[PDB]
C-alpha cells in the first residue's frame, strides 16, 4: 500500500513478470503474444531537417 | 508602494471583453501628481468558481500621463476605446492646470497594437466655449459607428443664471444660493456645467467631436456621469457635486437634452465625502462640495428597476450594502464587506451569465485603516422572484 | 592628429546609436514578458 | 602616435562586431519569443 | 485498425465521400445540404490593425 | 462527419481596410422519400 508513497509520478512501474494463474490444467498452454497496434512515440529527443 | 494611490477607476462590459482603466496619483490621491494611467483589456470567463473571473488580455500604459485632465472607456465588439482631454503646456513644456487642448482617442483589439487618434481644433466642435474639459469617470458607450461619452467644465456665459432649486419643505434667498452653486468662483460669465460629447465616424480613421450642453434651469453643478444603454434608449447618470445629494439619472430615446427625462426616485443618497450639512429628509439649499460616486445599473427598460450601493459613514471607516429596487418602491438590501475599513464609490455592470444576471462592482477603498487607497472587485446575482400576497 | 579625433567621432556615434537596442530590449522584457510568465505560471 | 592610431583600429573592430549579437537577440526576442508567449496565455 | 496508429494527431483525415446507403429505393432521392450555422475560427494566422 | 473551412477576404465595415477572416460549416447527409 505504501510502496508508491515517495513516487513524484506513478504512471510506470518496474516490470512485473506474468504468470500461469490457472493455466496449469491438462493440454493447458500458456503463452505471451504482442498486439496488433504499434504505436507512434513523438518527441523521444530533439531533431532537425 | 505605500506612496502610490490607485483612483479614479472606469469599468465597462461589452460582450465578453471588458476595458479598466485606473489612475496613479503621489500620495494625495486627489490633487497629487499622476505618475502613470493604465488600461487593461481581457475577458470575463468561468474558472471553475462560484461566481465569474476576470483573464486580462493587453496591459498598456498613456504616454505623456502629465498632460491629462482625465480618462474614460468604452467597450463595444471585440474592441475598446479610451477617450482622453489633455491640457495645454507652457514654452517650457510643462502643463497649465485645468487648461483644455483638444482630445486623444485610442484603440484596442486582441493580439493587436494600438491605434491612437489626435482630435485638434478644426476637429472638435464644442457647443459653447470651454475653458477646461473632463471626460465622465463612468465611461461611455458604441453605438454603430458613434461613441457617446459625458463631459464637464467650465463653460463661458454672458446670460442671466436661473438655476433649478427643487427641494423639499424648507423654513427667495434659497434661489440666490442655487444661482451661486453653479458658478465657478462666484462669477455668473463663469458657470461649471455638463454635456453630451459625441465622436463621430470612428471606422474612417479620422474622427470628430460634437457636443450639447444643458442649460442651468435643468442642471445643477456639473460633475462626473455616465452613459447608459437601455435597449433601443439611452440614458444618463449624474453624480452629486453640491446640496443636491439626491440619486440624479435621466432617460432619453436619443443623445439630446431636450428629449431628456428624469427619474423621481430619491435612494441611493449620497453621504460619504461631503461637506454639506442639510438633512436627507429636506434637502435644503445650501454652499458645500460633494466629491463622491455611487451609480446605479437599471435592471428593466424604463428603469423602474435597479441596483445598487449605499456607504454610510461611521465611527470605524464605512458600512455599505447591496440593495435591489422594484417598482413599487420597495428595497431589498444585504450588507457587505464586513472586513473592509472603509468604502468610498462603487460602480456597476451587469451581464448574463450562466443563463441568470450577474452583476460586478468595482470600488475604491481601504481594507485596513493605516492603507493607502486601492481598487477592489466584487460579484454578486440578481435573483427574480414572486410572491403570492 | 585630426585622424585620430576623427576616429574617436566616428567610434563614439556607433556605439552610443547601437547601444539604444539595449535598453529598448530591456525594456520589453521587464514589461511585456515578465508579468506574463508570472500570469502563466499560476494559471497552471 | 601611430600607436594610438592603430589601436583606435583595434577597438572598433573588435566592438562593432560583438554587438551583432545584440541585434540579433533583440530580433529573436520580439519575433520569435513574445508572440507565443501571447499564444500560452490566451490557451491557459 | 492500424490506420492511425503512426498519426501524431488523430482529430481530422482526409475526405471519405458520403454514399446512399440504403437510399436506392423507387422515389428515393439522395441529397447533401449545408448545416445552418457558419462558425468562426479565429487566429487562423496574424493580423494587425 | 464531412466538415469545411472558408476562407475569405473582405471588410467588416465600409472603411476599413481588406483583411482575410476564416469560418466552419458542415454537409449534412440527407435522404428524402418523394
Ligand atoms: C492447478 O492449480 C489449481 C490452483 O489454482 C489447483 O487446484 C489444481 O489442482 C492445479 N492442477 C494441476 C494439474 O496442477
Ligand atoms: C437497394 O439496396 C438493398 C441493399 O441494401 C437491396 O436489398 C435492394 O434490393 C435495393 N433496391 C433497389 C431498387 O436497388
Ligand atoms: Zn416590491
Amino acid at each position: 500500500d505504501t510502496t508508491d508513497d515517495d513516487k513524484v509520478d506513478t504512471t510506470i512501474k518496474p516490470v512485473e513478470y506474468y504468470k500461469p494463474d490457472g493455466c496449469n490444467k491438462t493440454n493447458d498452454h500458456f503463452t505471451m503474444q504482442p498486439g496488433v497496434n504499434f504505436y507512434t512515440v513523438p518527441n523521444l529527443g530533439p531533431s532537425s531537417s | 508602494s505605500a506612496d502610490e494611490c490607485y483612483t479614479n477607476p472606469s469599468f465597462s462590459i461589452g460582450s465578453s471583453i471588458y476595458m479598466f482603466s485606473q489612475e496613479i496619483r503621489k500620495t494625495d490621491c486627489t490633487t497629487g501628481e499622476i505618475l502613470s494611467i493604465q488600461i487593461v483589456l481581457g475577458r470575463i470567463v468561468d474558472k471553475g468558481q462560484q461566481g465569474p473571473q476576470a483573464s486580462p488580455l493587453l496591459v498598456w500604459s498613456v504616454p505623456n500621463p502629465k498632460i491629462i485632465n482625465s480618462c474614460a472607456v468604452a467597450a463595444g465588439d471585440e474592441t475598446g476605446w479610451v477617450l482622453c482631454s489633455v491640457t495645454l503646456t507652457a514654452a517650457s513644456g510643462e502643463p497649465i492646470p485645468h487648461m483644455f487642448d483638444g482630445f486623444w482617442l485610442y484603440k484596442f483589439e486582441p493580439d493587436t497594437e494600438v491605434v491612437a487618434y489626435r482630435i485638434t481644433g478644426f476637429a472638435y466642435l464644442l457647443d459653447k466655449v470651454y475653458d477646461s474639459v473632463f471626460i465622465g469617470k463612468g465611461g461611455g458607450i458604441q453605438r454603430g459607428n458613434d461613441l457617446y461619452f459625458q463631459m464637464f467644465g467650465l463653460s463661458r456665459n454672458r446670460q442671466s443664471i436661473k438655476a433649478l432649486c427643487e427641494h423639499g419643505s424648507c423654513l427667495g434667498g434659497y434661489q440666490v444660493l442655487c444661482d451661486r452653486a453653479v458658478m465657478s468662483f462666484g462669477s455668473e460669465e463663469s458657470l461649471i456645467s455638463n454635456a453630451y460629447l459625441k465622436v463621430n465616424d470612428v471606422a474612417s480613421g479620422k474622427p470628430t467631436i460634437i457636443s450639447q450642453t444643458f442649460p442651468p434651469s435643468d442642471s445643477y453643478k456639473g460633475s462626473n456621469g455616465r452613459i447608459y444603454t437601455i435597449g433601443e434608449r439611452y440614458g444618463i447618470y449624474l453624480a452629486p457635486s453640491s446640496w443636491n445629494r439626491y440619486l440624479r439619472f435621466g432617460l432619453t430615446p436619443d443623445i439630446s437634452v431636450r428629449s431628456t427625462t428624469w427619474l423621481k426616485e430619491k435612494d441611493p443618497i449620497m453621504k460619504v465625502l461631503t461637506t454639506c450639512t442639510n438633512t436627507d429628509k429636506d434637502m435644503c439649499p445650501e454652499i458645500c462640495n460633494t466629491r463622491g460616486y455611487q451609480d446605479i445599473f437599471p435592471l428593466s427598460e424604463d428603469s423602474s428597476f435597479y441596483t445598487y450601493i449605499g456607504i454610510t459613514p461611521s465611527n470605524e471607516g464605512t458600512k455599505s450594502f447591496v440593495a435591489v429596487k422594484d417598482d413599487a418602491g420597495h428595497v431589498a438590501s444585504i450588507t457587505i464587506l464586513p472586513n473592509y475599513y472603509s468604502i468610498t464609490s462603487a460602480t456597476i455592470s451587469c451581464f448574463m451569465y450562466k443563463e441568470e444576471i450577474w452583476c460586478i462592482a468595482v470600488t475604491e477603498g481601504r481594507k485596513q485603516k493605516e492603507n493607502p487607497q486601492r481598487i477592489y472587485a466584487h460579484s454578486y446575482r440578481v435573483q427574480k422572484m414572486c410572491f403570492n400576497i | 592628429l585630426k585622424a585620430i579625433q576623427a576616429m574617436l567621432k566616428i567610434i563614439q556615434d556607433e556605439v552610443n546609436s547601437k547601444l539604444e537596442m539595449l535598453v529598448s530590449l530591456d525594456q520589453l522584457v521587464k514589461t511585456e514578458i515578465k508579468p506574463k510568465v508570472s500570469l502563466i505560471n499560476t494559471a497552471v
